[PDB]
């Protein structure tokens, strides 16, 4: 619907030029920054394709965060088309740029990872740009999770666990955009806000969980059940609609996909590894990591046996049938009489 | 209104939805609607 | 064999009635013994609690190896719907009848990849049944909506190649019928292109 542009050309001053592909005829445009500082306000309905630019100001203490600009097209009726934009700024000198390059073209080179792939690892351990042991340490398992599972990067960032990028890049679309808004559901498009979305298995609820139900490709059931295993501290099966739930509920799906599992035969599993009350929401990289090597052990360790999660279960659970059969019926007539 | 862009002239669609979306653009126009999904909800109760 | 001789009413025979060796009543004999021999190993456990009134939800789907919410929500939209004989919560793992009509709510259920109340959103679209209440529009859009998250990717590519040609039978016949001037002496669809 659009393409939004900010060019610094100085301390606190930014162009930013913006074009709109879809027309609304539109009494005004109005764009606003994190929807509380009007930057732009231009009176007419804009064309399609027309570039339009803007001189803003922005002050540092909205460059600190990502900051979002959102654009909105007010109808003369109430309606209101809107559409944003995340702008992640930073600023360095020439000398520690030009390192820090050095450290991307060098890794990039020595593991054939996409640049925009190695931003998610580094975002994802620490909130500086910084690459150290650490990060490290996650190229690895993203190196090794594509060999094992035969994945791509981006989903290997998903079980080291990074969220799911929002960034579209080498003519693609982004990993929330391929997994959320292809196609668009009714014309509507899938966004990060706070809106909750009730799980429940009865539930027959929005357009959001039939989202999320096109993107894992599960029911309403196994959806629940997703959820309990991300979070079982969950009372109601309601989750707000922030990226980081989303990106932990495509952490459960996936860890069933790749070892070949469904859902419940996942939660089975995960009762049967011992990690039947350590919940995906709140997990260490550490701990997530010794959660796959534990599901890689196994799985593979049951192609072997020629046995199912069904068949391991059983031998594993510590939840036994209270019902007297035939079979612990003769078990207690023999005792009996013999002892 | 068409943007000569090299998107334009690269990624490849289908001609129906190409032509869906040009139908579906003239219809909106006309009988004054908010967007596509209104158009359906219209051509779901016309009989003539 | 004891209990369809002792008590047929347990099996879907009516109350006080000699049982059948009738045609209809040898096949739901062979349905039973097949729905047993699927449980395996478990199946003690659960003839054991059949035969008791102790069967619920959550162990016959311990040992069909389905989820326990997916009898739950199937055993309560055979309760809300229909069914002759009914669905009661008294006999709904008492009876075989119940049973065997819960568990097809399971496997419309698994054929549509959807679950049990999105089966039943589907028949709450039915023509007269709905004549009292008719279903909006949207009711009809998040039922496509819930029918189609269930289709793989190869279905999918299916699906909206026939939905844009069913568009396009309507769209340029709404066109030309209303919305094409009459300067344009457009009568068809070629004439249209």
């Amino acid at each position: 619907q659009m393409d939004v542009e900010l060019f610094p050309f100085g301390g606190e001053n930014y162009r930013l030029d913006y074009k709109f592909k879809n027309f609304y005829n539109a009494s005004y445009l109005s764009i606003k920054l994190n929807d509380k500082r009007e930057l732009v306000r231009t009176e007419g309905a804009p064309q399609v394709n027309i570039e339009y630019s803007a001189n803003i100001t922005l002050n540092t203490a909205d460059i600190s965060q990502p900051f979002e600009i959102g654009l909105t097209r007010v109808l003369p009726s109430g309606s209101w088309a809107y559409a944003a934009a995340k702008f992640t700024v930073e600023e360095y000198n020439q000398y520690s740029f030009l390192l820090k390059l050095n450290k991307a073209i060098r890794l990039s080179r020595a593991t054939e990872l996409s640049p925009t792939i190695l931003e998610g690892i580094v975002r994802s351990v620490n909130l500086q740009l910084d690459i150290n042991t650490d990060v490290l340490g996650k190229v690895f398992l993203t190196k090794y999770y594509m060999q094992r599972y035969a994945i791509h990067a981006e989903t290997a960032l998903i079980l080291c666990n990074a969220p799911i990028s929002q960034r579209s890049y080498d003519n693609q679309p982004s990993q929330f955009d391929r997994l959320f808004n292809t196609p668009l559901l009714n014309g509507q498009y899938f966004s990060t806000g706070d809106e909750e979305i009730d799980l429940n298995s009865g539930s027959t609820g929005d357009w959001r969980k039939t989202i999320l139900k096109r993107a894992f490709n599960i029911d309403d059931v196994s959806l629940f059940r997703l959820l309990k295993i991300t979070d079982h501290d969950n009372k109601d099966g309601k989750i707000k609609n922030n990226l980081k739930n989303l990106s932990n509920l495509y952490i459960g799906k996936l860890l069933a996909d790749i070892h070949q599992l469904t859902i419940d035969e996942l939660d089975l599993l995960l009762i049967a590894v011992g990690e039947g009350k350590t919940n995906l929401s709140a997990i260490s990289d550490k701990q997530l990591a010794t959660l796959i090597r534990k599901l890689n052990t196994i799985t593979s360790w049951l192609h072997t046996q020629k046995w199912s999660v069904f068949q391991l279960f059983i031998m594993t659970s510590t939840s036994y049938n209270k019902t007297l059969t035939p079979e612990i019926k003769n078990l207690l007539d023999t005792v009996y009489h013999g002892l | 209104s068409m943007a000569l862009s090299q998107q334009n002239m690269d990624i490849e669609l289908s001609t129906l939805s190409l032509s869906n979306e040009l139908l579906l653009e003239s219809i909106k126009t006309e009988s004054k609607l908010e967007n596509y999904t209104k158009v359906m909800e219209m051509l779901s109760t016309f009989r003539p | 064999f004891r209990l369809f001789v002792t008590k047929p009413e347990m099996f879907g025979a009516a109350t006080g009635a000699a049982p059948a060796h009738d045609a209809l009543s040898l096949i739901m004999l062979t349905r039973f013994a097949d729905w047993v021999n699927a449980l395996g190993e478990k199946a003690s456990s659960v003839l054991a609690a059949f035969e008791a009134n102790s069967l619920t939800a959550e162990q016959l789907a311990d040992a069909m190896n389905l989820d326990a919410n997916l009898l739950l929500q199937a055993s309560i939209q055979a309760q809300n719907h229909q069914h002759l004989p009914p669905v009661t919560p008294e006999n709904a793992f008492s009876c075989w009848t119940s049973i065997n009509t819960i568990l097809q709510w399971v496997n419309v259920a698994q054929q549509l990849n959807v679950a049990p109340q999105g089966v039943s959103a589907l028949v709450g679209l039915d023509y007269i049944q709905s004549m009292k209440e008719t279903p909006t529009y949207a009711q009809w859009e998040n039922a496509a909506g819930v029918l189609t998250a269930g289709l793989n990717s190869q279905q999918a590519n299916t699906l909206h190649a026939f939905l844009d040609e069913s568009r396009s039978a309507a769209l340029s016949t709404y066109y030309i019928r209303q919305v094409a001037k009459a300067a344009a002496a457009i009568k068809s669809r070629d004439d249209l292109y």
